[PDB]
């Protein structure tokens, strides 16, 4: 399926960190530190200027993502035209449609969408999201609390579903306002049918490793960047190695 | 597919009238008046009827025999299926056995009828396996006002769905809290994916014809509560067959007696 | 238009008293007393209230009988929204159909589409917006209803004054403010302006509800109605009473006559 | 431990139907129909509800008689918290004591300390926390109760699904989250983990409340219970009915058999 | 005469109407390909000084619009006597009559009216509005509310299109709209007048989104940007090629700060 293909594309990002960058300079640093991809961003917050996105794409060889406003299917048409690798329909910038998200099945470019619980995730996937970011705080709070909450909520509901009496799954789907067939699939896989990255408030190597130990596939990250970024990449790569995590965190500078 | 077949079985009831019966006598009077199928049943807790009386009814008439099971009472269903009933009515007019879950109807070979009050609820019942939808108003009042409300509700939303922008159907599915697949499938067909009858309050020929004129594939009647049941039954049956023929509707409603 | 014609057909009722009847005898006593038309139903509103159950269209049989006993127009009630009860009445060959809110509402959200019929409709209302909405749906005749089966005329007076009150307000209203008035009324702008220009309801308007005595009927006429409904047989002597009410409507502006026809009428309801 | 032994003693009841009885005859009809045990009390729950008054432990006399009429285990109800009613039952030599919430609560804040007894206890529950608390107090057997003396099985279904639902949630739960789960349940952490590992209640679990027909009893078994209580004699023919329910529990996964034993059972309650 | 004003408006379909507060801009707007300009100039906001309106009506060759406070029929009389092409009874100006809009039928010139839903649109039209603009937020650069209102109107229109005729009476009541115009709208399958979008349209992508939603054009309040001329042309091109993503990329490419 074309969806299976998109879901297959995002799967190459597993085990990685995605870094938000605002220039060719930041993009280059992020690549050097081993970021699996960069997500381009430039009051109302909108899709970034295509010129900036082009410069970033040329400056690096890792996949390039860019944001579109929720429900702004034209911005998404534009991003797909200039040939980005992924589009993030991102609640971090200003929502353009309060009631409807982008009909992501109409695009060839794979989409990431945010979520705070299992029902949300599945709704985004039914709309055609190939990847999900389980999101905490929207601002740069450097606080991972809400992210942990929403990762545990998603992971926890999946575990409840896994073992659930089959007869009760219909009502369960209703309660979380999710498409039944996707709930059924998630039950079978004992996992959400797409790549799932933690995002929001990730500030330290310990934060990033925590997300991985909670079961995520990777993380998004928003006075020494090169070092900090390398530390987080290493953290995600060796999230089960406390000795490595220790080295990574040593004198990283002010977070 | 097994489900598609069950759906097909229920289509042989279109344009028909289903009548409640409590004895073999009534069942014959019902078949004699031209009922498409009969529904076997007998305050106080209301449960599935005794298989004894069900067997007697299935042995008196040659038309399809249906029977009620309490909502969520999957074992009652199993028992009805094992005695060779043609249809099972997981009906809310019986005493609810399970408050949060309905019977998983797919796990059965016999087709199910479920009730509903709106589109979302109809689609949820269908996703659970229901092969035939009963849009129910008020039970045991003889007042069709609620049935009209629900029929208009379901058919109203179906028409809204037909012409809706495809990018808005996802949100619509959420608002209905219904399975997206079935919502789109309903959008395509431009109608309910299964047979749809009306039930509740139908007390006169005019009531029955009104349901058909609204869009219902048929009606349930709960008759012998009238003055001359045999007469009233035939009138309603004719009403359903000739629902767009006033001259006829006048002819069968004339001197019907106490309704 | 076919609607202009139906509206015309109702003009013949102006100055009339329509009476509810439950059988022939009564229909005959109603015409014998000078009723402009009879309204056939298997239960009077007072009995509907005191009894309960579900009140539906009456059995055609009892309608055909009545329609063969009298020579004046014959009406029949169809539950609100029940367009099939209507179809049946139309087919039976009645003069007017009353989509009546004294019967058991059949559709809570939609009235019968009355245009789809060649036979004229009477609809109940309680205020001007409600009347103009019924008319837009096809109603050719309007009856402002008070309370039904109580013998108390107070609510009928409230509604009559309500409708006629706004009509007078509408007539002298600044043209630029009528749009807003239509919104507030929740009524079609076209009919509002047609009501403004005309200075009255663009259709026949009767009073109904609690009209028990001759004085009651005459009161409705002096308030500006075109006639009254009476739901007479729940009194001491129907004939004398029915005649008195008829006379009251014909002589509504004549107190001496009103005294005459009210004297020793018997026990009212 | 002496608690391990009591728990074992109850294992013999798995696959059984316990029946309420008010005299010998009944106890005999209960065993004659194949009941795994009888529960002696001077009033059935349906009569308790319909009558009122204060329902207490039954008179020993009527308990001794029953215990001498049958060979299957004999149970008796002790008011919640009434540890002296218990002592008396223990002394009388009954098999099990049901600290029953169908009798009149004697202590609103504290259940009987059941460990202080050598005789096994059955306690009622409505959810998982309530069951684990009863068990920690000593209860060797648990019955998830719906509503009593109504013949309606809906609340029993709610509770069964409630307890079994959380048990399944508990089994697959992240180990680090079980502490919080125990708090929310208000249940001892030890028993929660013992329930997690085991994948079920660490004691025998019966259904009770509104079980009227064979289909009802079989339903409880298919939901995952170990047996049912029946509070049979309030029906048409107790014997036939009691036998049918017993058979239903033994053949709960066999619709053909279920149809057989349900046919012409008479009038249910 | 009403059906004539409606026709005069259908000319503007596929166009971009731009706000302007002086001649220079009016030219910078026409030079970018606007299908018409809208003349204007905390604190009460009223009709613009005629002088400045004449300075703009004689500086360009495309239609010239002007705002008149809601209900201020004399501000409109003045705009008409000035000889401009369209009057916009606009809610961005300081409301003048909270209870009544201008009786627009009493004017020769075509009227634009704002709306947020289908009932509101139909009422303005019955008052004699020849053109309707569905307004979101004014002066925020955020199009979220415009999207809401556009989907609201187009949504109910689609609902109305396929609705059972018997149920339309009640639908008109709920909308608080004239039945005649409702049935009309049901027959046409769209607004019986030209329908533009306005409010928070800042970028080319925004403008194209409105067209894809099903609008006949857009208003822009472009000048709040770092390079007007470039931005204006891009938005104009966006509306004209609102289906060409490859084109939309070019016109959005390096357009400066929005």
């Amino acid at each position: 399926h074309p969806f299976s293909v998109k879901v297959g594309l995002a799967q190459v990002l597993r085990g990685g960190a995605i870094v938000e960058v605002s220039s060719v300079n930041q993009a280059k640093l992020a690549e050097s530190a081993g970021a699996c991809s960069v997500i381009v961003s430039d009051g109302v917050r909108r899709m970034p200027d295509p010129v900036l996105i082009k410069e970033v794409k040329r400056a690096v060889s890792v996949p390039v993502m860019a944001r579109a406003r929720v429900g702004h299917f034209v911005e998404a048409q534009i991003l797909e035209s200039l040939a980005v690798d992924y589009i993030d329909e991102s609640e971090i910038i200003s929502v353009a449609d309060d009631d409807h998200f982008i009909n992501k099945h109409n695009f060839r470019s794979p989409f990431i969408c945010g979520c705070r619980d299992t029902g949300e995730a599945l709704r985004r996937i039914r709309e055609g999201a190939a990847m999900i970011r389980i999101q905490g705080d929207l601002t740069a709070t450097g606080n991972i609390a809400e992210t942990v909450k929403n990762v545990r909520s998603l992971m926890g509901e999946v575990r409840v579903l896994n073992n659930m009496d089959d007869d009760e799954v219909f009502t369960f789907a209703k309660k979380i306002s999710a498409p039944y067939d996707l709930v059924a699939q998630t039950k079978q896989m004992g996992r959400v049918p797409v790549v799932q990255f933690a995002s929001g408030g990730i500030t330290t190597p310990a934060d990033a490793a925590l997300m991985m130990q909670l079961g995520c596939d990777g993380v998004f990250v928003g006075p020494d960047p090169f070092k900090k970024l390398r530390s987080i990449v290493q953290a995600v790569q060796h999230y089960n190695d406390p000795h490595v995590l220790a080295e990574m965190s040593s004198g990283l500078e002010n977070a | 597919s097994p489900f598609s077949v069950k759906v097909g079985l229920a289509q042989m009831l279109r344009g028909g009238v289903i009548m409640d019966v409590v004895n073999a006598e009534q069942a014959r009077i019902a078949e004699e008046a031209g009922a498409c199928a009969v529904m076997a049943l007998e305050g106080g807790v209301a449960r599935m009827s005794d298989p004894q009386m069900i067997k007697e009814i299935k042995q008196a008439v040659t038309i399809p025999v249906m029977a009620k099971a309490r909502i969520g009472h999957f074992v009652e269903a199993q028992i009805l299926e094992a005695i060779g009933i043609d249809y099972i009515d997981e009906s809310e007019v019986l005493t609810l056995a399970d408050e949060d879950h309905h019977i998983n109807k797919h796990n059965f070979r016999i087709p199910f009828v479920c009730g509903c009050r709106n589109l979302g609820e109809a689609l949820r019942r269908i996703r659970e396996g229901a092969a035939m939808i009963r849009t129910k108003g008020e039970a045991g009042t003889g007042n069709i006002i609620e049935a009209v409300r629900h029929v208009r509700s379901v058919n109203g939303d179906i028409r809204v769905l037909r012409n809706m922008d495809d990018d808005e159907v996802f949100t619509f599915a959420k608002k209905l809290a219904a399975p997206y697949d079935l919502v789109m499938q309903t959008k395509q067909l431009g109608r309910l994916p299964v047979v749809q009858f009306a039930a509740g309050g139908v007390a006169t020929p005019a009531d029955a014809a009104l349901m058909m004129q609204l869009g219902c594939d048929g009606v349930f009647v709960g008759i012998f509560k009238s003055g001359d049941p045999a007469r009233r039954a035939r009138a309603i049956v004719q009403a359903v067959t000739h629902y767009s023929d006033p001259e006829m509707l006048v002819e069968v409603s004339c001197g019907l007696g106490e309704a």
